């Protein structure tokens, strides 16, 4: 995912040290001689010199969308800069390099030398580097990776932002950081997704669906306090700063809101069968209003958002319907029931 | 005790230019209630601070009084140690240094010497600063002068395209005195203040601050002159209309053809 691209140097260059290298020597800078204070000569060592420079900033300057991928992918794209611009520092720690900066100074024309460290961008992408190097070394996605139990994700999330609060000292950026959050969530309705399709929670009873339920509720719960002890994290952090009045957006729409409400709109349509279902057992609209209940509702299919609306908000105040009118003769029947007498 | 204010103002308006400081204090030893209230519109000379650190020198307003230590712009500190200031903007402590540069580079091209400092803060379409200078006289020299200029600049940037609105309004508190023979002492107070404002196009050729430095410079060179010609003159004429040299009798002589001519312009109407 990033280009490691070397350092080529003029091939006489490598011939003289090859030179020394069949005796042990160290290759010198007055080795070329005469040929060290030359016009031609330094041409092409600066030519050489500056295609390096171009070869450093092709990478150093290098981003993209932060929420561009996984979270994985971002996070791991961080770490594979770290190590990366480590990897540029190595071939700019050589000596062959070295000499042929040490040309460029005995020959008095200090450009080469100066831009590369000041034109190159490297200094300063391995100071921030550095500063985010710890943040990036050790980070644990894994408790998140396996963890397929909601107990394991509560205190999953909670390790991970645990971790995550060492920002503080690193300048962690706004947007940056919520488009993070939203990489989080990403990851978080992902694992959901396939924890609900592991549950076959369609068949199991209330009981068991009760417990589901609020263990549901309890990651979404762990998501909302840890994620207000985070937004006054970042508050504080905004304060010690003390940068600008940027137009922040904290207005989030993550990405498991999207399931959390189709849970409510059911936790209701539960209500319904409660009611319903724990009573009418107590004169066919009992069996009638169960036969009309698993008629309208056993097609959820997978319970995706998108075909849930655009077929089940029908099928949903459908369902509605079909009690009702299936429920409309029990009305009226109990005004027979008990007004006749 | 409004009316008390206003007589007030009008008591620093008329109070001799020498001691604007002590008597500033005594006038706020009358009401030490009204006192934080004054000192907003009295102008007073400037006080000179130290950075420890640089080893530059940096003036003292209201400005740079953050709770009640300075923002030193050569070095971002606060004096008194305060570590909880309201420091300003990173983007604009940058601005604030070549500002404190360009700035140096101007005092230095018109007062040969003296302390300067310019300091910042924001808006919300711009940003607004200020722009301290105090030339005291050639301490070697007999002529005991003290520069005093203090310029309020808000820079009312517009949408974008950059194009700006740069409001400023200056304040010059000058100072003078000559030890001369022909004169004895010739002391001279006096200060000065106007306001100015352009929209000078922003570019990258010519930014904010560059737009500020020509406001600046035309600013002083008008007050410079203005004070020169318009109110130094107008002293110059109100000692010779006080007490003339000429002997009357001879100034009715001259007043008298004066007068008839006066009649011979007025004659041919």
């Amino acid at each position: 995912e990033i280009p490691e691209i070397s350092l080529p140097i003029h091939p006489m260059i490598t011939n003289v040290a090859k030179q020394c290298y069949e005796r042990g020597e160290k290759p010198k800078v007055t080795d070329f001689g005469d040929k060290v204070e030359d016009p031609t000569f330094l041409n092409q060592l600066q030519s050489g010199v500056n295609r390096w420079i171009r070869e450093i900033q092709k990478v150093t300057k290098l981003d993209r969308d932060p929420a561009s991928g996984t979270a994985l992918q971002e996070i791991s794209f961080w770490l594979n800069l770290e190590r990366a611009l480590y990897r540029i520092q190595e071939k700019r720690e050589s000596p062959e390099v070295l000499l042929t900066l040490d040309i460029l100074k005995h020959g008095k024309r200090f450009h080469a030398t100066v831009s590369f460290d000041t034109d190159t961008g490297l200094k300063q992408a391995l100071e921030t580097v550095n500063d985010y190097n710890p943040l990036m070394k050790d980070f644990p996605l894994n408790d998140l990776l396996s963890a397929t139990e909601l107990d394991k994700i509560r205190q999953a999330l909670v390790a991970i932002f645990t971790h995550l609060r060492k920002i503080r000292n690193t300048k962690y950026p706004i947007q940056r950081a919520l488009r993070l959050v939203e990489a989080i969530s990403r990851d978080l309705s992902s694992q959901l997704l396939k924890v609900l399709g592991t549950r076959k929670l369609m068949h199991v009873a209330y009981e068991e669906f009760e417990k589901v339920m609020v263990a549901c509720f309890e990651v979404f719960q762990t998501w909302d306090d840890e994620y207000e002890k985070l937004q006054v994290l970042l508050r504080d952090i905004v304060k010690r700063k003390r940068e600008e009045n940027l137009k922040m957006v904290w207005r989030i729409n993550p990405a498991h809101r999207k399931l959390q409400a189709r849970l409510d709109q059911m936790r209701k349509f539960r209500r319904q069968h409660e009611q319903l279902r724990a009573v009418i057992v107590r004169a066919n609209a009992i069996e009638e209003v169960n036969l009309a209940y698993e008629n309208v509702k056993e097609v959820d299919g997978l319970d995706v958002s998108k075909e849930g609306t655009e077929a089940w908000e029908a099928a949903m105040k459908r369902y509605d319907e079909r009690i009702d009118r299936v429920e409309t003769r029990i009305t009226a029947r109990l005004r027979d029931q008990l007004g006749t007498a | 005790s409004d009316q008390q204010l206003d007589c007030a103002l009008d008591l620093m308006r008329r109070l001799p230019p020498q001691q604007i400081e002590k008597n500033l204090s005594d006038l706020i030893d009358l009401v030490p209630s009204l006192c934080e209230d004054l000192l907003s519109s009295v102008d007073q000379p400037l006080k000179i601070a130290r950075d420890k650190v640089v080893g530059k020198d940096y003036l003292l307003c209201d400005y740079n009084r953050d709770g009640d230590s300075y923002r030193s712009p050569w070095s971002n500190k606060y004096d008194p140690p305060l570590e909880d200031g309201a420091m300003p903007s990173a983007r604009l402590r940058k601005l604030e240094v070549e500002a404190n540069n360009a700035f140096d580079q101007y005092r230095d091209l018109y007062f040969e010497g003296g302390v300067s400092s310019v300091y910042l803060w924001d808006l919300d379409h711009g940003f607004a600063g200020v722009i301290l200078i105090k030339k005291a006289g050639d301490g070697s020299k007999k002529i005991k002068g003290c520069w005093d200029s203090i310029h309020v600049v808000e820079v009312q940037e517009k949408s974008s395209g950059r194009t700006a609105h740069y409001k400023l309004t200056s304040t010059v508190m000058l100072w003078l005195q000559t030890n001369k023979s022909g004169s004895g002492t010739m002391n001279l107070g006096g200060s000065l203040t106007r306001q100015m404002e352009k929209d000078e196009t922003v570019s990258d050729c010519s930014p904010h601050i560059a737009n500020i430095g020509r406001l600046v410079e035309d600013m002083e060179n008008k007050i410079r002159s203005t004070l020169n010609e318009i109110y130094f003159g107008k002293t110059k004429d109100i000692v010779n209309g006080l007490r003339s040299v000429q002997t009357f009798a001879d100034k009715s002589k001259q007043e008298a053809l004066k007068n008839d001519l006066v009649e011979a312009l007025k004659r041919k109407q």
